[PDB]
RNA sequence: AAUGGCUGAAAGCCUCUCAAGCCAGAAUUUCGUCUAGAUGAAUACUUUGUCUUUUUCUUGUUACUUUAGUACAAUUGAAAAUUAUAUACGUUGUAUUUAUUAUCUCGUGUAUUACUCUAUCAAAAGGGUAGUGAAUACUGAGUUAACAAAUUAAAGCAUAA
RNA sequence: UGUCGGCUCUUCCUAUCCAUUUCAAGCAGAAUUGAAAAAAGGUAUGAUUGUUCACCAUUUAAUAGGGAACGUGAGCUGGGU
RNA sequence: AUAAACAUACUUUGAAUCGGCCAAGUCUGGUAAGCAGGACUGGCGAUGCGGGAUGAACCGAACGUCGAGAUAAAGUGCCAAA
């Protein structure tokens, strides 16, 4: 009907060379080049959103949803830091979230 | 330490790996070098060693301290009936080497031809090429036929007819043909596809291809032997007769 | 790079309590400045920090930082083979910009690290005055020269693309 | 050190027409036609009216300019200029390198096809092989007099390789060259006009 | 030949930093990498500055009669009799900023608008063609 | 959302490296690429310089089975994904699936020479080279180390431009007579009230 | 390649070039030829024409058999070359994902389309011709919305190749 | 961790003995000498000695130097120790 | 001057250990050694963690189970966070 988010890359977890913490995911939003445009986003909500084939004698939803919201910018390149109520499973690097434009502060 | 004498190593490794063929046949890994300023042509053949024997030849080459009364040479016999062509497929150049295009096949088919597409002859339905001839003369079908003939003449480099021999020529016990390709080498692809279309269906014959006195190549599969030895499959030296546990090996 | 007019004068038997020593220290900061016009004393006239008094370290700013000025710097450098006074011509508007460019130049051109060189005094010169075989080209009223083989300026990081749409080209500026 | 500005220029004369293309020159003479592509990615080729004398007039030069550019990058600015005048001359006035037998015991004998597009060396220090080099493009041979031939053309390049892939086919090898003084040398250089 | 120049006198755009899309005008050469750039403080607002080259772009205006350091006073009275500020916004650039300046002005409202009268535009140009 | 398209990279004018390092990149972003004209690329050094490098390359081979050993791919478009897969993770799926969404073809096939071609900034060889620094085609080094095929893709590319020039030549002509048809109902009477809102916002 | 040379600057001369540009030159390198060989392609026959998994028959494969579920033709993505780029302009300043004014109905024709389908000529074409529908502009008007709702699974072996 | 040599066999290095391409000489020719490219191909038969080594008699275009647990003993041999 | 009351002074009984090795703005024997032997201190042994791709000793810093932040050494084209 109409588009009301705007896709974010999830790019990775916060870690180091050889360390990893997946409490926080790194999101690259499109259209943020810098970390100057980020601020608009800090506190912006954001759903990974995926779908499972259910079977029919099944009464789990087809499409699920994990919900968080974006914290905190990381670097100078407009890569963001995003906290989730679950952590995000690592076979979804690279694939696309959604950020939304609420909660709205215009 | 260094080897304490120098000899050449023993064997090739220019035929490595020293696996056998599966097929009878061997097919040629190329064909001559095209050249589009002369008439179409073949540029091969198919034919059966039959035997050897030897033969007394005048000696023309001058400057040479031969016998003026002969040389003995050997000579190798290779029975060539004259092949029937089946059909003829077109080859273009891609960035992976030659596709074939299309192929085009003649309206009458042998039962030779026809016994290469299955393994157990007697227990088939021997209806290869049957849809093929039913509907040859359709409208439909023949429509089709000039467009493969259109599509090779426009987006094709290479020509090759579909050859095969009659068996029944032959005192060989099999009966299912062997089919070869070869290439044309002449003009443009405009007339070597109205060569090849000439030569649907017709015989050719094993002096239209070769001339008089012409060297060529042959490409065939060599005498089978089994599971051998160093000694053999290599040549290198056997072992003095002191050594345990056998001489034929290396060691 | 920033200026610092400092003076002091020393206490003791040794020297006058009426001699007052001054310098302008190019420094990053004023603590810096202060550690080089400390060495000097100690170097040159025997004077140590616990004998002495500092009285003033107070920065100097370029009276007009919108005129462009021929400095001619004088310095030496510590090499390999040994000790050797050179001097350098440098164009800028600020005396501390010059001496900026100095230690870039002498870091690259000679690989002569910031703690090796002196310098010894700073000038301004004429405009006929310029040796440098590069810097003269520049020196006269009829410079001009056209700018070619541009990249394109990006306004901001905000329009810094990773992947562009179309082809890319220069600018004959 | 680096330039800020490194200039040279070529005249033009009465009769010749210069059109630059992407420094793709292609001068036209009485004598004929010739281009070359100079890829040089640095320079700056175009035409002009420029003084040349001290008080001379207009005339019409096609001006080679490097601006910003270290010496060994703005060493092409007089290279190209030169090609550019040897151009002009080679199409005003062609060239010609005229050449010499010189041989000791055996005869030298010069065998020049009617086309004179390639020639023949027979009998060099009595070898029976035989040399038939070949000529570029607009370089014709002809000999001029007994143990002399000269080669005819618009271009110096080609002309003088020419040249040098006789000399190169008629080299003296395994013997003392200060001794056997044998081969076929360029006597001297000079214009058809 | 090359048509702009990095000379005394011709007129430069600010690409980047607080003074961006504002126009100047070239003063003093120092180097071949640094200019000093004084468009008129009192008309466009750029302060007399030094500026790498690696952050202007040339225009195809030269004030006439400015020499070496010429001061802002009689700066500003050569940049207004060539008229640069007319000229300029009269050229694909002064339009090209201008149009920016009109855009980032628009609300959600009226760039609604454009989409629909555009889309019919040019849909209606594109049938006011005849195909043979 | 879930992202379809295919990024369509012209590898003309572009450096092999600086190209690889970006791709690498946007492959583990779940991007699709694909490398058209991976033969056109630029690398630093003369023929001369690269032939050596090749050498040194083509020696790194398993001393015992040579079957086993490196395999030292000559066409420009496996050149390129040599590149590319040694900026990507090694023996891990995230690195297998990131490789899985790549693909160079020596010139441009039947689908990808009719879609938006997009260029790297970081790669473009007028950007990163000074002008004077003697650069190679992945092309003509790949000749002169046994690439078969040079030949057949310039035959290739030579048909395509001839193609596209004459469907540059026929969109013009459209282009041109829409552009006056669109001037005369911009300045045409009855459509002032949606030309004065154009014209507010800088749209005519 | 070593080397020997041509033209030619730097450096008004000279110079094979620690410059641009070229030539000749090895038991050298690469094609060409020989052996093995990966992903492949063409044709012949058997099929199938939105799609799969789990069972199950056979030495095995494919077609096939049964119960369901699922989608339904129609706006999708191209200049080339150069970058010291003939002149002029610098056309500034957000690539993909991601550019449609909610739904349905009512009203008449024209025009347009890298739109769909049919026929034909062609064709390894974002092809030509004719027709048809779809979408859009000229260009309307009206109804309705309030809570709700808005991808494959499980079993078989009769026949045929 | 089976400790010498030889037999057998593969591969590698170049500080090249031969063959290929070059330059220099106190290079007239012939025969040579110094050096560069180049390790893809070649580099032997024997008397005495366990010998590596050595020294002789030949033949050859040359009869180069070395590595690989001083390559190589569930490969041999067992002359040396 | 500064610090010091879970300070200071200890008493008794007893374990293990006395093959050590490394670094260096140090030294001696040696041509020299990843050699032999020393003066002072810090280490490894007994010690994981972040970095130097890998490493007993280098650099940062010493460890109960965790969350959020500023950091150290050192880094910021991709592998690899910047």
């Amino acid at each position: 009907k109409c588009r009301l988010h705007v896709n974010a890359v999830f790019m990775g977890f916060q870690r180091a060379q050889r360390n990893q913490y997946p409490n926080v995911a790194l999101l690259q939003i499109s259209g943020v080049n810098t970390k100057e445009d980020t601020p608009f986003y800090i506190g912006k909500r954001v759903a990974y959103v995926y779908k499972v084939n259910v079977k029919k004698g099944s009464n789990k939803p087809a499409i699920r949803a994990i919900f968080g919201k974006i914290v905190a910018p990381h670097g100078n390149h407009g890569v963001v830091k995003a906290r989730f109520l679950h952590n995000l499973p690592p076979k979804a690097m690279g694939q696309n979230l959604k950020v939304f434009l609420y909660p709205s502060n215009i | 330490s260094h080897r304490k004498f120098e000899a050449p190593r023993h064997g090739s490794l220019a035929f490595h790996p020293r696996k056998r063929v599966h097929k009878v046949r061997a097919t040629v890994s190329a064909f001559p070098k095209d050249n589009a300023a002369e008439k179409p042509h073949l540029t091969g053949f198919l034919g059966f060693k039959a035997g050897m024997t030897h033969v007394i030849r005048e000696v023309k080459r001058t400057n040479t301290k031969l016998p003026k009364d002969g040389v003995l040479e050997p000579v190798t016999i290779i029975e060539t009936p004259p092949m029937v062509v089946a059909g003829f497929v077109g080859y273009k150049k891609t960035t992976t080497g030659l596709k074939p295009i299309t192929a085009v096949f003649a309206e009458h088919i042998a039962d030779e031809f026809k016994r290469r597409y299955t393994k157990k002859w007697y227990k088939n339905t021997k209806n290869q090429f049957a849809v093929h001839t039913e509907k040859y003369n359709d409208v439909k079908a023949k429509s089709k036929r000039e467009r493969q003939i259109r599509l090779i003449k426009n987006r094709c480099d290479v020509v090759r007819v579909i050859a095969h021999t009659q068996m029944a020529l032959v005192p060989l016990k099999q009966k299912k043909a062997e089919v070869m390709e070869i290439q044309i080498n002449g003009g443009s692809i405009a007339e070597k596809v109205d060569f090849a279309v000439s030569l649907l269906e017709k015989q050719i014959s094993v002096n239209s291809v070769f001339g008089t006195d012409e060297c060529i190549d042959v490409c065939s599969v060599t005498k089978g032997h089994g599971y051998n030895g160093v000694i053999k499959r290599f040549g290198v030296r056997h072992l003095p007769r002191k050594t345990h546990r056998g001489l034929r090996k290396v060691a | 790079m920033k200026e610092y007019y400092i003076t002091a004068r020393c206490t003791d038997k040794a020297h006058n309590p009426n001699e007052i020593f001054r310098s302008r220290v190019f420094a990053p900061n004023y603590v810096v400045a202060k550690s080089k016009f400390w060495m000097m004393l100690k170097k040159q006239h025997k004077v140590k920090k616990i004998n002495a008094e500092l009285l003033q370290c107070q920065p100097i700013f370029e009276k007009n930082p919108t005129v462009v000025k021929n400095y001619q710097i004088f310095l030496r450098y510590v090499s390999a083979g040994g000790i050797h006074n050179i001097t350098k011509q440098y164009r800028d508007v600020t005396r501390v910009g010059a001496v900026r460019q100095m230690y870039n130049d002498l870091a690259s051109q000679y690989r002569t690290r910031q703690d090796k060189i002196q310098l010894i005094s700073i000038t301004t010169v004429g405009d006929k005055a310029v040796k440098n075989p590069v810097l003269h080209q520049f020196v006269g009223h009829h410079v001009k020269f056209p700018m070619v083989h541009c990249k394109p300026v990006i306004a901001s990081k905000r329009f810094n693309l990773p992947i562009k749409a179309g082809k890319l080209t220069t600018k004959l500026c | 050190p680096r330039l800020l500005k490194k200039t040279e220029h070529v005249v033009i004369p009465e009769g010749v027409n210069i059109e630059i293309n992407r420094k793709n020159i292609k001068v036209t003479g009485p004598r004929g036609s010739l281009t070359r592509e100079f890829q040089h990615p640095k320079v700056d080729i175009y035409a002009s009216k420029l003084v040349v004398k001290k008080e001379g007039p207009k005339e019409n030069v096609v001006v080679i300019d490097m601006w910003y550019g270290n010496r060994r990058d703005s060493a092409v600015v007089r290279t190209i200029a030169s090609h550019i005048k040897n151009m002009i001359t080679g199409v005003t006035k062609g060239y010609q390198y005229k050449m010499r037998v010189v041989y000791a015991h055996f005869p030298v004998t010069l065998v020049i096809a009617d086309d004179g597009k390639s020639i023949q060396v027979q009998n060099f220090l009595g070898e029976k092989r035989t040399r038939h080099i070949e000529m570029y493009d607009g370089v014709v041979v002809k000999k001029l007099g007994k143990d002399e031939i000269c080669l005819e053309g618009n271009d110096v390049e080609k002309v003088s390789q020419s040249a040098a892939n006789i000399h190169a086919a008629n080299l003296v090898r395994n013997k003392d060259i200060r001794q056997f003084l044998d081969g076929v040398y360029v006597s001297e250089k000079c214009l058809i006009e | 030949v090359f048509s702009r120049f990095v000379e005394v006198g011709r007129v430069v755009l600010m690409k980047t930093g607080p003074f961006a899309s504002k126009l100047a005008v070239i003063v003093e050469i120092l180097d071949h990498n640094r200019v000093l750039v004084d468009g008129p403080q009192a008309i466009t607002g750029v302060p007399r500055q030094v500026v790498n080259l690696n952050t202007i772009s040339l225009t195809s205006f030269v004030v006439n009669k400015v020499t070496r350091g010429m001061t802002h006073k009689k700066l500003c009275l050569r940049f207004t009799q060539d008229a640069i500020i007319k000229r300029f916004n009269k050229t694909a650039t002064g339009k090209a900023i201008e149009k920016r300046i009109l855009r980032e002005k628009m609300t959600d409202f009226d760039k609604f608008q454009v989409s629909i009268i555009n889309r019919k535009i040019n849909a209606a140009a594109k049938i006011a063609v005849s195909k043979k | 959302s879930t992202n379809n398209k295919v990024t369509v990279i012209d590898c003309h004018g572009h450096v092999l490296g600086r190209v690889a390092s970006v791709v690498a990149k946007h492959l583990l972003l779940g991007q699709k690429f694909v490398l058209v004209r991976c033969e056109d690329l630029q690398v630093c050094g003369t023929l001369k310089m690269r032939l050596v490098q090749w050498e040194l390359y083509q020696r790194k081979r398993v001393n015992t089975n040579p079957t086993r050993g490196a395999f030292h791919h000559r066409s420009p478009a496996d050149m390129v994904r040599k590149a590319v897969r040694g900026m990507l993770p090694k023996n891990n799926y995230r690195g297998k699936l990131a490789l899985k969404n790549l693909k160079c073809f020596e010139g441009c096939p039947a689908p990808y020479d009719k879609m938006k071609k997009s260029s790297i900034p970081e790669a473009a060889a007028i950007y990163s080279f000074n002008p004077t620094r003697k650069r190679t085609l992945l092309g003509e080094l790949g000749t002169a180390v046994g690439w078969k095929y040079a030949d057949v893709v310039a035959k290739n590319e030579a048909e395509r431009k001839e193609r596209a020039a004459k469907w540059y030549a026929a969109k013009q002509l459209k282009q041109k007579a829409v552009a006056e048809a669109k001037e005369k109902i911009l300045a045409d009477e009855k459509y002032k009230a949606k030309v004065a809102i154009l014209k507010k916002f800088g749209y005519a």
